[PDB]
């Protein structure tokens, strides 16, 4: 069943929200990011040091 | 069958029995009570169904109206009953349509 949502981007808050279509039975469905993680694509140019 | 009352619940048309409808009655008597629709809008499932005391029923009929207003005709008199309906949920069913 296609269904689109959007949420706010912050962990530690848990998301509520129902599936629901006219003929079947709303459905609960339950979202809860515990973790949010933002991976650069590094590159390693040169080491420096004493 | 004295004193009845039908309340369309939930329905949904479709090509099968999509539409569940309620009856509350007051029979005079415990026993079964043939029923059918004279109004081709919908056909019941079952012809006959049994009756308790003051108890209510509950049928299951396929429509393609979605705003069905049918008379469903009972063992002893009429009774309008009148709800909206919602189109089904499946694009194509493994059905003939009824």
């Amino acid at each position: 069943y296609e269904h689109a949502t959007t949420m706010p981007s912050q962990a530690g808050i848990s998301y509520n929200t129902i599936v629901n279509r006219a003929g079947y039975a709303p459905l609960p469905i339950s979202i809860t990011p515990t973790k949010i993680k933002l991976i650069p694509t590094v590159n390693l140019e040169y080491v420096t040091c004493h | 069958l004295s004193a009845a009352e039908c309340t369309l619940n939930e329905c949904v048309y479709s090509s099968d029995f999509g539409g569940i409808a309620t009856v509350k009655y007051s029979a005079s008597k415990s026993g079964k009570c043939a029923v059918h629709v004279p109004s081709g809008t919908a056909t019941l499932k079952e012809a006959a169904v049994e009756l308790t005391e003051q108890g209510s029923a509950t049928i299951h009929f396929s429509t393609a109206n979605i705003h069905p207003e049918f008379r469903l005709q009972i063992c002893t008199s009429y009774v309008t009953c009148k709800g909206d309906c919602h189109p089904p949920k499946d694009h194509i069913v493994t059905h003939p349509q009824y």
